[PDB]
């Protein structure tokens, strides 16, 4: 389908998202909306120095995002 | 732009730092957000230290959502797998 509609498909589905400058963000999307911002839970983040870290809930706003990495 | 026709071919999608994504062409829109299938990015890497050889790195991705505002150029890499 169309980039946007193919992101909402993978609402409720595990999704990557790596950031403009180096973070990466793996985990549940939640909702994505028109912008491509991302409502993600229970995630992994690695930072830009390698530092991996977990959280329970990240906003990432689309214009922050280099690419994701979506289910199929 | 002109790119309903390149749907379903491979391409290599260029960003403004010379990453380059090449996979299967599958979607795309007017903001020039791309859906690339069998996705791959490679990366071309000249180390400060000027004794070192330019290196690559290549992380196979999958289904990828690039995008547009950081994509320069696209070319066309070969034919519809």
């Amino acid at each position: 389908g169309v980039p946007i509609k193919v992101l909402h498909e993978a609402e409720g589905h595990i999704v990557t998202c790596e950031t403009n400058t180096g973070e990466v963000y793996r985990g549940k999307l939640i909702e994505a909306e028109d912008n491509m911002n991302c409502q993600m839970s229970n995630i992994t983040v690695t930072y830009r120095d390698g530092r991996v870290a977990q959280l329970e809930q990240v906003y990432i706003r689309g214009c922050k995002i280099r690419f994701l990495i979506l289910p199929d | 732009s002109k790119m309903l026709q390149h749907i379903d071919y491979r391409m290599r999608c260029i960003l403004q730092d010379g990453r380059i994504f090449i996979g299967t062409f599958k979607a795309f829109d007017k903001h020039m957000n791309l859906i690339l299938c069998d996705c791959d990015e490679f990366r071309k890497i000249k180390p400060k230290n000027s004794k070192q050889a330019e290196r690559e790195e290549k992380r196979v991705l999958g289904l990828v959502l690039l995008r547009g505002e950081n994509l320069v150029s696209m070319t066309v890499e070969g034919p519809p797998p």
